[PDB]
């Protein structure tokens, strides 16, 4: 029963390490022209999410993984949700920065495209509100706990 | 044992010259040993020979000699074969433990090592001409146990113990100079 | 005539200096000194018209025993006073200097002493790194000077009125060139010295230096890390050749050192001059015997002799009374550990042991060889507190007991002990015990590297730490790892072991910064930002813990780097001299002299015999029906006679390895 | 009586063990002495005559600790197998065993009050235990390395602990933690003492302290290093005033006499030396055995001392 005990201890350590990583994971902030806080380390966050997802998927194939099946399923669901949210948010930050750079240096762009300028201003206000909310709660779990995020 | 651990790199002529030198001088040292040594038949048996021949492996003196070298290794070997069927053999045999892969540009090094040796698996690397630096401490197979948690010095993360672990390495270029 | 000599051969070797002097004597009409067996350079032009040798100007000082091995003020010798005088002559005209010569000659120490003996010139010691920038000089000018405005223009002057601020350049040649064969910092220096000023970055306004000078010193450009200096810069700077001090200078300086050393024991004051003569002739014969052609680490400098003096004084300080036999035993031990430990060949080691025996018998008469010393000369502070010699048997027993303790403590791997591994362990221990002594263990793969060092680091209280490298390994991440290492060493006051292999030296992008770390402790341009602010607040918190008030930025940084250079220990491990693939190829002689080299070599025949006998003793292979051959082929000269079956088997295994 | 220092040579020698000794303890009820061995065994012998009585084995790993109760009706033990065995000296048999540790336990003993038992192991975790229930109720951590030795003071509201991270922390046993830090040592710490019985007057008079109403300013304890030196912390910030030098190897332990007037220490130099701290010099140096000494313990009421060695030999010195 020594091998079974070692496998159970390894699975418990896996769950504890995953929970500790989820609790200690935080969203880095970088100043952007004194307007908002763009997320820093997006590549590192994506790599960490991919590594956690791959580790969970590969660990859900062993013979002694049925002891913490519910915890493994919950961790996999949380990791998938966090990965999807980060994948959406990285594109959101990139597109918002592109739109802000496009519409910031141009003064007659509002006159040329008024509806597009108004839509961009509304999207920029929404992005600023989201950035303020993310800065208020920099924790990854706190950010993911916002309804409708 | 001297042949197994020493004459794994030399060609047939130098290998036999070394064996004859060892045998002649050990005879000069007055130690009892057989003269008509058949080391290949002595180190294996007919059932495993037929198993090897049924499997994808050639059949002559040097190839069966290196085959009996592969069976009872202690350090994980570096096979230099134009065919390259050791990966096929290891996926045929040790598929029961969900073998994983690691190379140079894998985005996870410490996380990959800790997860792999955490839930338990063997390892195998492809394109072995560019060597894998992950393989150094597990290649050593050193032990540092903390009371049920076996850990070795690679990465900031911690690992566990996996009983089933075989490493088979490959080299296509017959003229390379490995690091010392 | 004197200035023509010092201008046309002032950077030339001694034999070519003599050739130029005799050529000047041949073509000249000015009267010259009439002594034939002396060069003209050894004479001096005094205020009076007649010549007078420099030998009548040198003193013979006696320094305290408190400062006998680290003479921040140098011993005034002929070369010291001569180069002091010429530094004064070339410094009073604000021209920049460069002192060139082989490492170990004393250029930087004589430069410090001569440039600090006068109160007019203030000193700002600065070291040039490979990635140095003119922004470093701009920061130095901001700290030590100020921007004042006159109707003529902007003027940069020192804060201290009436003081000529001299900026120091410890390595004027070390900054790397660009892709177009120029060095930006030395072009900046040339611009200052040729225009009398520069242009400010913020205001784009011309400025004018008021009381600023420059002084540099470097190694020859034939060194691997040194570049041919630009002719446009070299047009200004005179060059002085600082050769090795030579036999008269060595005898004078180290006779003074021995006279100030041997004051602790009062009954051996008569042996100071024989000790000086013996050491100087051993040093010069070893230098003549061994050169750089066989191996590139065969450099011999008076830094070896100063380390010798420091070791002798460290051994003699705790001991109340010693005999002449014990004194020359400590002398022989230090000679071994400073000279023959770095040799590669067993023939060379035998030659050096015979050299030590010959030196002892020639220059130490009426002293018995056996009572003077033995063959196993081993010193350790483990078995006893005092630094007294320990014998092989009790040393091996104590190390075996400590190793049995170490098995279940950190690493559970069997080890076999013998003479060479005991010698290597004691050498490693003495290098860790000596502060700032950086160890460099090289040899064949295996052979106990990163195992004896780990064992000694565990037993001496040092915390071992290995280094790993990866792909996409940013200099920022390497600086973060060095941040944790430096914080542990200095801020937390925890000793660390800088264990690394040659496989971690795959990229030279971080090789230069560990070179500067080995040179002067700290590496410039590393930590800047909010992490810099947090580490200085951590440093001042550690200052409060250790009991000093340091709220000042640069003094806190200086205390941090002083703590680090106090408690940082370095051990290198790499293969013998066949690795020309890396950037160094031949590694820097300055790095070799700063470090200390231990040659592990391969396991000897007796080493293989013992490590085979210990491991094979578990099985039962004894044959009572064994027949002893009338002629046994034996390679181990200390085999038992008649050999047993186990002895024959392990001799066969040793022969198989051979 | 009060000046009955140990003197050479030993009046009795025992060689009935098969491994090195770890700890030496006694009993308050009867004149029976017990010890620990590295082969899961305990040796019991008499001092008046020098005859062994029985042995108390049963552990799975090497025993590295032993404790004695003030009432004399309780005992404690520890082993590297993460097990603590409590036995009764009346029947010389085991009573209960409590697990809970995760690494090799270095030392374990019961508190002076007897309500809770401290623990120490390579995992740097102190685990408490119950007597009637046998279940853990309290725990502590914070050490950066393996815990060497921990012992509460006379008051029982403070405990001195040292580790291998060159830092010894003194914390309140009752509720608080991290009262002061003593990191002046440069080597690893091995052992430390808490307080003697008649030590306050000695500290107030001989050392640099106030007279009469000193107010008991903190714990004044020596040792705490292995680089042939000792460090002493007085109060608050832990100023260093007294250093004990003379050990040829790493220190092993420190104790006091019955009257608290003599200082006796043991180390790995294979010699037991008693030095008078008032004279700041060694009073008598004696060779314990031919092997390294691991532990020693001097009897308080009886005028004798004991010593251990790794050569399976135990010597009992005579004090007069
Ligand atoms: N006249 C002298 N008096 C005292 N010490 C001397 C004298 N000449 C040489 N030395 C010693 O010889 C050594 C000279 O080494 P070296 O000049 O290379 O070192 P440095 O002055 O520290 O700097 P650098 O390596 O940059 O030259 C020093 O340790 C110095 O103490
Ligand atoms: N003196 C010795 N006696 C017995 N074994 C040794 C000795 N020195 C080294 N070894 C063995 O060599 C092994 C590997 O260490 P080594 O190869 O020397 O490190 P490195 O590869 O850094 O040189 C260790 O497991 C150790 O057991």
């Amino acid at each position: 029963v020594l091998l079974v005990a070692q496998g159970e201890m390894a699975l418990e350590e896996f769950l504890k390490q995953i929970r500790e990583v989820w609790n200690t994971y935080e969203l880095d902030l970088v100043n952007y022209q004194n307007k908002c806080r763009l997320i820093r380390g997006w590549d590192d966050l994506f790599n960490k999410v991919k590594e956690h997802i791959n580790s969970v998927s590969a660990m859900k194939l062993s013979p002694y993984y049925k002891v913490f099946e519910e915890d493994a399923l919950s961790w996999e669901d949380k990791l998938n949700r966090i990965m999807a949210l980060f994948d959406v948010w990285i594109d959101v930050q990139r597109r918002w920065v592109y739109l802000e750079g496009i519409f910031t240096g141009s003064a007659d762009i509002k006159h040329l495209l008024p509806v597009e300028t108004q839509r961009f201003q509304s999207i920029s206000t929404e992005f600023l509100a989201l950035m303020k909310k993310v800065s208020k709660s920099p924790l990854v779990m706190d950010v993911l706990n916002i309804q409708g995020v | 044992a001297a042949f197994i651990a020493y004459a794994g790199y030399f060609d047939q002529q130098m290998r036999q010259n070394l064996f004859t030198t060892w045998s002649h001088h050990l005879q000069q040292a007055n130690i009892q040993f057989r003269t008509d040594i058949a080391r290949t038949e002595y180190l294996s048996n007919a059932d495993e020979r037929l198993r090897w021949q049924a499997s994808s492996l050639p059949a002559d003196d040097l190839c069966t000699e290196n085959a009996i070298m592969l069976k009872r290794f202690n350090r994980y070997p570096l096979i230099i074969d134009p065919s390259g069927q050791a990966t096929e053999f290891i996926m045929n045999e040790y598929k029961d433990r969900k073998i994983t892969r690691t190379s140079f540009l894998d985005d996870a090094f410490r996380k990959n090592l800790e997860s792999a040796l955490r839930f338990g698996n063997p390892l195998l690397v492809q394109d072995v001409e560019s060597y894998d630096p992950v393989l150094n401490p597990v290649l050593n197979r050193e032990v540092r146990r903390t009371g049920g948690r076996v850990l070795i010095t690679l990465g900031d993360q911690d690992i566990d113990l996996s009983p089933s672990f075989v490493i088979f390495l490959s080299t296509r270029d017959p003229t390379v100079e490995f690091p010392p | 005539v004197y200035a023509i000599l010092w201008s046309l051969s002032g950077d030339s070797r001694l034999k070519m200096r003599a050739e130029l002097g005799e050529y000047i004597r041949r073509i000249t009409t000015v009267p010259l000194p009439t002594a034939p067996n002396i060069p003209i350079i050894d004479y001096e032009v005094s205020i009076s018209g007649e010549w007078s040798p420099w030998q009548a100007k040198v003193p013979q000082i006696e320094v305290e025993t408190h400062k006998v091995a680290a003479p921040d003020v140098v011993v005034p010798t002929l070369d010291t006073v001569r180069h002091e005088a010429l530094l004064y002559t070339w410094l009073a005209e604000h021209k920049p200097l460069v002192l060139c010569g082989p490492p170990g000659s004393g250029k930087t120490m004589t430069l410090f002493s001569a440039l600090r003996a006068l109160p007019d010139m203030e000193v700002v010691g600065l070291n040039f790194s490979s990635a140095t920038t003119p922004e470093l000089l701009l920061k130095t000018f901001d700290h030590y000077c100020e921007y004042r405005r006159t109707p003529n223009g902007v003027v940069l002057a020192p804060v201290q009125l009436g003081k000529w601020l001299v900026l120091f350049c410890d390595e004027i040649n070390l900054p790397d060139m660009d892709k177009y064969g120029t060095q930006r910092v030395i072009s900046f220096i040339r611009q200052m010295v040729e225009h009398g000023g520069f242009y400010r970055t913020s205001d784009q306004t011309w400025v004018k230096l008021e009381r600023i000078q420059f002084v540099g010193a470097c190694n020859p450009p034939t060194d691997p890390g040194r570049k041919p200096l630009s002719h446009r810069f070299l047009r200004h700077v005179p060059v002085v050749y600082v050769d090795y001090p030579g036999p008269a200078s060595l005898t004078q300086i180290y006779g003074t050192f021995n006279r100030a050393m041997l004051r602790l024991i009062p009954s051996l004051r008569t042996y100071a001059e024989p000790l000086t003569a013996a050491m100087v002739e051993f040093y010069t014969m070893s230098q003549e015997r061994f050169t750089q052609d066989t191996q590139p680490h065969y450099i011999y400098s008076p830094r070896e002799m100063t380390r010798w003096v420091r070791g002798i004084f460290e051994a003699l300080r705790p001991l109340e009374t010693l005999p002449v036999e014990g004194l020359i035993r400590i002398w022989a031990h230090e000679a071994l550990r400073l000279f023959q430990d770095r040799l590669v060949e067993d023939e060379e080691r035998r030659w050096t042991d015979e050299n030590i025996d010959t030196v002892a018998l020639k220059h130490f008469p009426n002293i018995d060889r056996e009572k003077a010393m033995s063959r196993p000369i081993l010193y350790s502070n483990w078995l006893s507190k005092d630094y007294i010699p320990v014998d092989q048997e009790e040393l091996r027993d104590y190390v075996k007991a400590r190793l049995k303790v170490f098995y279940e403590e950190e690493l559970d791997v069997p080890l076999v002990l013998f003479n060479e591994v005991l010698d290597h362990v004691l050498r490693i221990d003495r290098i860790f015990r000596q502060p700032q002594g950086h160890l460099l263990l090289i040899g064949v793969s295996g052979a106990g590297k990163t195992t004896l060092s780990r064992f000694v680091a565990w037993m001496n209280g040092l915390s071992v730490y290995q280094i790993k490298v990866h792909r996409k390994y940013t200099g920022e991440d390497f600086d973060e790892d060095l941040r944790t290492v430096l914080r542990r060493s200095g801020c937390k006051n925890e000793k660390i072991a800088f264990i690394m292999d040659e496989s971690n030296v795959l990229d030279s992008g971080f090789l230069e910064r560990m070179n500067t770390l080995l040179a002067n402790g700290e590496v410039p341009g590393l930590f800047e930002g909010d992490e810099y602010a947090t580490l200085m607040t951590q440093c001042k918190e550690g200052a409060q813990k250790e009991g000093l008030m340091l709220d000042s930025h640069e003094e806190l940084y200086k205390w941090f780097t002083s703590q680090v250079i106090r408690n940082l220990h370095v051990v290198f491990t790499m293969n013998p001299s066949s690795e020309g693939l890396k950037d160094r190829a031949a590694t820097s002689p300055a790095l070799f002299n700063r470090c200390v080299l231990n040659w592990f070599g391969d396991w000897s025949t007796e080493a293989l015999y013992q490590v085979g006998k210990e491991f094979t003793s578990k099985m039962d292979l004894e044959k009572p029906n064994y027949i002893v051959p009338d002629y046994m082929p034996v390679v181990y000269d200390k085999l038992p006679q008649p050999p047993s079956h186990r002895e024959a088997i392990v001799n066969s295994c040793v022969f198989v390895h051979q | 009586p009060k000046e009955w220092i140990p003197r050479p040579p030993e009046k009795y020698a025992l060689s009935g063990h098969r491994s090195p000794v770890t700890r030496v303890i006694f009993h308050p009820v009867f004149s029976v002495m017990v010890s620990a061995s590295e082969d899961a065994t305990i040796k019991v012998w008499d001092y008046e005559t020098g005859d062994f009585e029985r042995t108390l084995k049963g552990h799975t790993d090497s025993v590295q600790d032993i404790s004695f109760d003030h009432s004399g009706k309780l005992l404690a033990s520890c082993s590297a197998d993460m097990t603590i065995k409590l036995w009764d000296f009346q029947g010389f048999e085991c009573i209960r065993t409590m697990h809970g540790h995760d690494h090799n336990v270095s030392s374990v003993a019961i508190m002076p009050n007897g309500d809770h038992i401290v623990s120490a192991s390579r995992d740097k975790t102190i685990k408490m235990w119950e007597v009637q229930t046998g279940y853990c109720v309290k725990t502590f951590t914070g050490h950066r390395e393996w815990v060497r030795m921990v012992r509460p003071n006379q008051d029982g509201t403070l405990i001195a602990s040292c580790s291998n991270d060159q830092t010894v922390r003194v914390w309140v046993v009752a509720t608080k933690e991290c009262k002061a830090e003593l990191r002046e040592h440069e080597h690893v710490v091995e052992c430390i003492s808490w307080a003697p019985e008649s030590s306050y007057s000695s500290i107030s008079e001989a050392t640099g302290s106030e007279t009469k109403k000193s107010g008991k300013p903190g714990p004044f304890l020596l040792s705490g290093s292995r680089d042939k030196t000792i460090k002493m912390w007085d109060v608050s910030t832990g100023m260093c005033l007294m250093t004990l030098v003379g050990h040829d190897n790493w220190v092993r332990g420190v104790l006091f006499h019955s009257g608290g007037k003599f200082i006796l220490s043991c180390a790995d130099d294979k010699t037991l030396r008693v030095w008078d701290y008032k004279n700041k010099r060694c009073m008598k140096t004696l060779n314990a055995h031919e092997h390294f000494v691991t532990s020693l313990d001097f009897h308080k009421t009886a005028p004798y001392v004991v010593t251990g060695s790794v050569d399976q030999t135990v010597k009992v010195w005579e004090c007069r």
